[PDB]
């Protein structure tokens, strides 16, 4: 969070978050939300692992954030892949 | 130390 | 039976036929199959074969229905799309039209 | 003759890309944006050489398609380098 | 400036060229062997000749202007010249779309193009979001390779990746699964085996 408040730093923070998610549903959703808000090879690998890893409380959290989820996540992943390809 | 415990 | 279980066609020529066509998915073989079918005389597949050897809209609808009735069907659909693209190379064309998604988008 | 310099750059970057791809598969079992910029300028040099070649005294230059090919190769390399720079390099040890 | 004051105009042009003043006067109105050829032809010829003679800023400018005012041999030459000048100093995509609306020629041009070219292609794809597509796919098929192929096709991607696979393994399987989202199950089983 401190790093977030403070580009490379942001990437390091995102990586840390992905690592935490791997170690651990709600957390995963929060992570996806953060990634969408932000929207190279290591990053792609992480995104992939997350997709591989991918109830009511989670849905509620998702609804609060929006104020379907899986689809949005897939879309974000596709966008990231496109970005990596362009790079 | 804090970043070594997070990686673990 | 021994062939279906070990993973034939002349014997079949002498549902299941559709699955065989699925496995087959060259031109000479297709023609021979067509001749065998004529001798024997599913209808949708026949219409498609007749089109390939070569009303067009009816054949298209038939093929779509066959596809609805999975991998082989998609392959057949892709083949039909390729053939249509080759034929094209205005309103009638639009009527006929009405990864696959990406291709359709590029077309539009 | 900077056409030839661009061809050398194309060949060097190509080997570099192959090396990075090989080193990524290796560790499963540096490149900066300056390389991408360099390939953009290289494409501009080729656009400039082809134009000058089309208006030469005595007749157009014979290397028209030879340069069009080099343009394609350079774009392909800028694409690959852009994908690596854009994240595909940090995800080389990951399964696809 | 003195002795000149239609014929005097052209004289002033060719003299002031042997550049802004020259080009301006020439346009407003309407080495020796080349000049004779140009006279026989009589704008395109004039600009081509000027460009050849200065082959630089003047040349490039005149050539570009003439090419613009005009828009098989002439077309191809002009296009090649413009592209080269621009890559030396967008242009790619423009010329491509233009010619599409001499295929091997384009194959050679793209051959020369192949990083800047890749960036331009990415830009064109982003903007979009037949012959051209096929030519591009063929040139790309001629890590880096797989990536470029995938980016362009956006099935071809998947096929190329699978072929290359036939850390790296994990990354590939992963990329495939994400793109698809039978195949997934197979990939998962393989990664687990």
């Amino acid at each position: 969070v401190l790093s977030q408040f403070y580009d490379r730093e942001d990437w390091g923070q995102a990586l840390r978050l992905l690592l935490l998610l791997i170690e651990f549903h709600y957390l995963v959703l929060l992570v996806a939300k953060f990634l969408y808000p932000i929207f190279e090879d290591s990053v792609a690998t992480v995104i992939e692992v997350i997709e591989t890893k991918w109830s009511n409380l989670y849905e509620t959290i998702i609804e609060a954030d929006k104020s379907a989820t899986l689809l949005k996540n897939l879309r974000k992943k596709l966008n990231f892949k496109l970005c990596q390809a362009f790079m | 130390d804090w970043v070594e415990q997070l990686i673990l | 039976l021994k062939d279906r279980y070990e993973g034939s066609e002349v014997q079949n020529l002498l549902d299941l036929a559709e699955m065989a066509i699925v496995t087959s998915l060259v031109q000479n073989n297709e023609l021979k199959t067509l001749r065998e079918i004529l001798n024997e005389f599913v209808s949708i597949n026949v219409f498609e074969v007749y089109l390939k050897l070569v009303q067009e809209t009816i054949d298209s609808l038939i093929s779509g229905m066959k596809i609805f009735y999975v991998a082989a069907c998609c392959n057949v659909m892709s083949q039909e799309i390729v053939s249509k693209i080759l034929e094209k190379n205005k309103a009638k064309l639009l009527e006929l039209p009405l990864q696959d998604l990406m291709k359709c988008t590029y077309k539009i | 003759r900077r056409k030839l310099v661009v061809q050398w750059i194309a060949m060097a970057v190509d080997m570099w890309v192959r090396e990075v791809e090989r080193r990524g598969a290796m560790a499963a079992a540096v490149m900066g944006s300056w390389v991408s910029e360099l390939l953009g300028r290289a494409d501009q040099v080729l656009t400039q050489i082809a134009g000058t070649g089309a208006t030469l005294r005595g007749g157009a230059a014979s290397d028209a398609e030879e340069i069009a090919s080099l343009r394609r190769t350079v774009k392909g390399l800028k694409r690959s380098v852009d994908m690596l720079l854009g994240g595909e390099m940090a995800r080389m040890s990951f399964f696809r | 400036e003195n002795v000149e004051c239609e014929v005097q105009e052209f004289m002033f042009a060719m003299t002031l060229f042997s550049f802004d003043q020259s080009y301006e006067i020439f346009q407003l109105h309407d080495i020796w062997k080349d000049l004779l050829c140009t006279f026989t032809v009589p704008h395109s010829a004039f600009y081509y000749q000027l460009s050849l003679l200065f082959d630089q800023e003047f040349a490039l400018k005149c050539i570009s202007k003439s090419a613009e005012y005009s828009l098989q041999d002439f077309k191809e030459k002009q296009h090649i010249h413009y592209l080269n000048l621009l890559i030396h100093f967008e242009v790619l995509d423009v010329l491509r779309l233009g010619h599409e609306c001499r295929t091997n020629f384009l194959q050679l041009l793209l051959q020369e193009d192949i990083d800047f070219f890749s960036t331009l292609l990415r830009l064109c794809n982003a903007h979009s979001d037949k012959i051209v597509d096929s030519i591009l796919s063929q040139n790309l098929r001629s890590c880096f390779k797989k990536l470029y192929c995938f980016r362009m096709l956006n099935a071809a991607a998947e096929v190329l990746y699978q072929y290359i696979l036939m850390i790296r393994k994990r990354k590939c399987y992963l990329m495939v699964i994400n793109v698809l989202s039978v195949t997934l199950t197979d990939l998962r089983d393989e990664l687990r085996g």
